[PDB]
């Protein structure tokens, strides 16, 4: 028993170690690489709007 | 002793062989398919700026 | 006496040097390959991710000796071979 | 007393003992794995924001087809890379379910881990190891007949230092388990010696080495995926 | 007639002492080289001090672990004498 | 009077522990070296690396040998004690 | 026909001349190594000094640290021996 | 109380030991900076294996030469033990 | 049938000298690191010799504080040796 | 106890630890020279030429003082001194 | 047993591993020094004398340790420090 | 039993001891003042002969040490100090 509150009050501090300072980092780099691939995203279809507007103004002219 | 192999190296290879299977047949396939999608959207997102740039011009020119 | 005694004592010396042995290795050459690293990214900073991969590597082949030691050590003074 | 060994749940079957402690830890890392590669597979989206299992998922595929491509391209080597991203997810989660607080007192003042790591056990341990080792020979086999494999593998880059070549040979494998046994096995031990301070003095010790041992799973998960890759690839040549 | 635990705790006393040394000679010579390389880096290029902290405490986190895991085994031998009777 | 076997299967011991212990410091050490230098090699030619793999692991294929060798002869101490009655 | 405590007493002295050895030889070639690393700093570069003493500082405070720690555990073995009766 | 013959085999299985042990030290220390030597000749001269290869191999000779002759010494000691009645 | 004091003088002599032989090897080995970089700089930089005495006696003071230190306790190991009754 | 035996044991601990010594010297000191063989061949390949003159000597200085350690050995474990 | 005995026994093994110590730190230490040496002449021939002063303080460190671990050994073979 | 045993014993180990000690010093600094000897030929051919002699002081004073130990193993051995 003693052990083993010991040992939980252990893993609280590991816990607030992680929440504090390795879940922000590894959470903005999430939030990176989502944006990236949103953005990726809004690059296809903005070009593909890009094309679609260039072939009308091309069979326009 | 705790060196001395014994009968769970089966066991926990059976276990590994399954976890295997899947990641063989539900996990690397589709991720595999997902990278080369991106790659190709994003060759064809250039491909269509090119397209459009080249486009303009030549509608201007005609 | 007791040659259970004997046999406790020669394993526990055993088991001491194959630490011993296992930590100097272990210690040094982290050092040196973290040596390596570190004046790596000093000479060029963007090299600092395509070089944790080799440092990794090197890393694993220094401390395969010590826990292959202290794996030894934990036999020779938990399980101790001979010992009557 | 610090109870070295000493598995729990052992039972018999076909003449066969079997720790069915490292059984039951197997067993949930993999449970763990399999919920995450299903999780995966309903929630893959090429025309989407990736999920974060997703994104979890695809930077391991990446790292691996990365380290695969440098050594040898993947279209020779294909299965490498599950082999190499299940190997690497199967230990991490192994080592890393450790963190969570099942250490109690024996009752008879010794502490027991209701999960311990299965790459504490020499089975499991050697289970990976012999499997890669068998898998990357086998591949060598497929590339060099059934002759040119032990042939070249004898010899080695340099012939004349053939005896030397053989012992290498017997070191892959020796040297995947060990290395990964210890680097758990060791772990295992330093929690049960913290047991024995007081818990108001306890908690600190462990609290350091548990966090400090989520950074040492993560490196042997890696390193042996690593050295799985290049043995194959080394086994895969001309 | 000797007591065989008194034979017991001067091997665990031997062993230990063989840990530390080992465990000393591994961290001070580690730490010193990964220090040299630290210091060099910031002569080299000052700027990079922070960006050189990284792989630093990196080395020493491999170097210092392996001395305090060192650190408890010795406790063990000196104080949970493994086989003492 | 004591059992000669005892004695004999200290020494056994002392001696095996002698055996790791200096394969373990050889290997850490020159795997370190050789980390060292393929470290170095990649950090100023990136492309390089493809080619250090081939002599890097040449060497530590000889490093590990004695290594492993030594291991293998530590177990004939430990297990099939030359000389034990 | 022999004390217990003599031959513990001389385990323990062994042992934490061992500690002492092992202390030494790190805390001395890490010093020389870190040292070696400052002496070079400021040769190249005369007016870097001034920094360069705070990664010397942590480098020597990573070394010493482990010389210190053996001192205060041999101090355990020769004058509070663990085992001892 | 004893017989001789198993205080010689103890001391010939320590002297073993400590044979191989420093015959180990010096194969992997020396292994590996004629490894580092060659692999950073490689890195810099990535066409350079052919020439290099042969002092390479003449400087593992060597290394390997020390080694193996400790290990024979060492068979010796084992097996046929000098001065064993 | 032995003194308790002869043991203990015994394994105390053997501590000291353990304790001095590290010592000397980490004094040693410091010192020569401390005057390789002492002599490359002043090689490098004639003029830096005036300059790069505070640095090296820096360095060298640390490595034979640690010499030093290791000659003290070894001289009461000797000559005043704890648990000697 | 026979004198003859503690002795023999005394010399078969003090040639080993001869021998282990003289491989380590041996061994670093070979690795060493051969590094910078190996170096100077890198650097340029014509200089291979003059340069086994240099290294030869510093071998010979390396194997020299390993071999009289060899034969000390030979003198503690063949013909002990003391053997009484 | 005579008590002398097993303290000269100490004595001598303490006393051996002191000059064991001595002749690694000086052996080392000389030539990394020398090493020094050497390659501060290849570059600046002209600093041979100038780089002779440090050098030589370098030495009369290493050596210094060195002869004081000597003067101990003698002290713990000849005049051994506990007999009775 | 006969202390002479007990001494011998001692006097080997501790001889076998300065010699291994020797032996790792004289060929580590050997290998080392090697290497700078060679690596500055390999730079500066011409610089042969202005290479010895700091090569052959460093190695001299290296030899010093081996042999010194050297000596003190025969006074251990065929001398033993404190005999009886």
């Amino acid at each position: 028993m003693s052990i083993f509150i010991g040992q939980l009050i252990g893993f609280a501090v590991i816990a607030f170690i992680i929440v504090k300072w390795v879940v922000p980092p590894v959470r903005t780099l999430m939030r990176n690489q989502q944006e990236a691939v949103r953005a990726a995203l809004a690059e296809s279809a903005e070009a593909a709007k890009k094309l679609a507007d260039a072939d009308a103004m091309h069979a326009k002219a | 002793n705790f060196l001395i192999p014994n009968g769970t190296f089966f066991a926990v290879l059976i276990i590994f062989l399954i976890v295997l299977g899947v990641i063989s047949k539900w996990v690397v396939p589709p991720i595999s398919k997902v990278l080369a999608e991106r790659e190709a959207m994003l060759a064809k997102t250039a491909a269509d700026n090119r397209k459009s740039a080249e486009q303009v011009a030549a509608a201007q020119a005609d | 006496l007791d040659p259970n005694a004997i046999i406790t004592a020669g394993a526990l010396i055993g088991g001491g040097l194959i630490m011993g042995g296992g930590a100097i290795g272990a210690g040094i050459g982290d050092g040196i390959a973290g040596n390596a690293l570190i004046s790596g990214i000093a000479r060029q900073p963007e090299a600092q991710g395509r070089l944790f991969t080799p440092f990794f590597i090197t890393v694993g082949l220094v401390e395969a000796a010590y826990f292959i030691n202290l794996a030894f050590m934990a036999l020779f003074v938990f399980a101790t071979p001979g010992l009557q | 007393a610090i109870h070295v060994g000493h598995h729990t749940l052992v039972f018999e079957l076909f003449g066969m003992t079997f720790n069915g402690d490292t059984i039951l830890a197997t067993a949930v890392t993999a449970v763990i794995v399999i919920a995450l590669a299903f999780y995966l597979r309903a929630k893959v989206t090429s025309t989407g924001v990736p999920s974060g299992v997703q994104l979890f998922w695809e930077a391991l595929t990446i790292q691996m087809r990365q380290q695969i491509e440098g050594s040898i391209g993947m279209k020779i080597a294909p299965f490498v890379l599950p082999l190499s991203v299940t190997i690497f997810v199967f230990i991490l989660i192994s080592n890393w379910l450790a963190v969570l607080p099942l250490q109690y007192g024996g009752a008879d003042g010794a502490a027991a881990e209701l999960y311990k790591a299965p790459a504490s056990d020499i089975n499991f341990v050697l289970a990976l190891a012999l499997f890669v080792f068998v898998c990357y020979h086998a591949a060598g086999i497929w590339r060099r007949g059934i002759v040119g494999h032990p042939i070249k593998v004898v010899k080695g880059h340099v012939a004349f230092l053939a005896p030397i070549n053989i012992v290498e040979e017997l070191a892959k494998p020796i040297s995947l388990a060990l290395r990964l046994f210890g680097n758990i096995f060791a772990g295992g031990i330093l929690v049960a010696l913290i047991a024995m301070f007081p818990w108001y003095i306890q908690w600190f010790p462990n609290a350091v080495w548990k966090t400090f041992d989520l950074f040492v799973g993560l490196i042997q998960a890696f390193i042996f995926s690593l050295l799985t890759i290049l043995y194959f690839s080394q086994s895969m040549e001309l």
